[PDB]
């Protein structure tokens, strides 16, 4: 789970 | 029910019990539903702050993306003056801010962000620092201030303080000209900073 | 029991609990005594807060005070480097540190803080919002740095994340990079908006 | 009191 790991990279969110 | 009545009423709740007491449990209470109903709107409280924060963003971050004509330095400032107003529509809404990770519906405002300052001279790179600069300050300003008005009530006022002059000027001067002075002044020197950098590359 | 016995059961109790768990009638509880022998030593937990932020910054804050001969540039960097390392010292650190306030004990610090600011050509009033921005900067950075690792553990993995391409390429460089070179990135800013601000009066 | 009211009015802490 690559995919995984991207999914809980840092976003900003404004 | 619908994800938007899920999230007026937890707006709601928000204000009346605070981000500590904002529980699925009395969520569904509210909405005269069972608990696990909800969990097939918000699987779990970080997905309803993720949820509340975006609606506080879309209701008031009217500078979330640039705006026809405006130069980098004022979407930038306008940027950061309405991400505050979209923290302080709620109480505790920095709170439910922090950490929050957008959904794929903010995506095309996040990458008209980063076209934007990439089409006004910033590298990708240096285009992502100012932005995480200006909502990392945002944050921390909203946050400090309002920490501020509740623990000043519960401190003991004492008989003793002896406070140096230069201190003593300093916070004077900081409460008369109020906090948002201030977080404008920070924002500011962001911004110059910026182009100081922007200008030696 | 004694101020460092509570200092280090309550700081050990909040990289168990994080700061909502930590309540004076838990700690008293950790400690075996009843709430009055604690109440001697910590009043409530607004004090209790107030003391672990300064021992964190009696650990960790090395820059708190300017270095003799060092350039201001220098001391704000260095002093907000090592703000955010006592941030980051335990689980919740940032909101820990968030409202709180100086004792007597440390006013000579922030004083000479002034003192050395004003001497290097600083206004008073430049001289706080200098040190206001770049404290306000640094606690932004570790409340959402904090708050994101709690979260990203909470999020379930969407089945497909269909990202744009400058989007993807500036959350990726993050990750690569880390927390640090965006922090220093936007702390050199604020620094290079403070010197343009300066050398202008 | 001038005492309590500067208790009260924000300092910053670092
Ligand atoms: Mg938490």
């Amino acid at each position: 789970s690559v995919l995984a790991a991207r999914a809980r990279m840092w976003m900003w969110h404004w | 029910l619908d994800k938007s009545k899920v999230i007026n009423s937890a707006l709601e709740l928000l204000n009346e019990v605070g981000i500590e007491g904002l529980t699925t449990r009395k969520l569904a209470q509210k909405l005269g539903v069972e608990q696990p109903t909800l969990y097939w709107h918000v699987k779990n409280k970080r997905a309803l702050l993720d949820a509340l924060a975006i609606e506080m963003l879309d209701r008031h971050h009217t500078h979330f993306s640039p705006l026809e004509g405006e130069s980098w330095q004022d979407f930038l400032r306008n940027n950061a003056k309405s991400f505050r107003n979209a923290l302080l529509s709620h109480r505790d809404g920095a709170k439910v801010h922090l950490g929050t990770r957008p959904t794929e519906k903010q995506y095309e405002t996040l990458e008209n962000q980063l076209a934007f300052l990439t089409q006004q001279g910033f590298s990708l790179e240096n285009a992502l620092y100012a932005l995480s600069a200006v909502g990392h300050f945002t944050l921390g300003s909203v946050l400090e201030d309002q920490e501020h008005q509740v623990a000043k009530e519960e401190r003991e006022t004492p008989t003793t303080d002896s406070m140096p002059p230069l201190l003593r000027q300093a916070i004077e001067l900081f409460d008369h000209q109020g906090a948002e002075p201030a977080f404008l002044h920070g924002l500011e020197s962001l911004i110059r900073g910026f182009e100081v950098q922007l200008t030696a590359l």
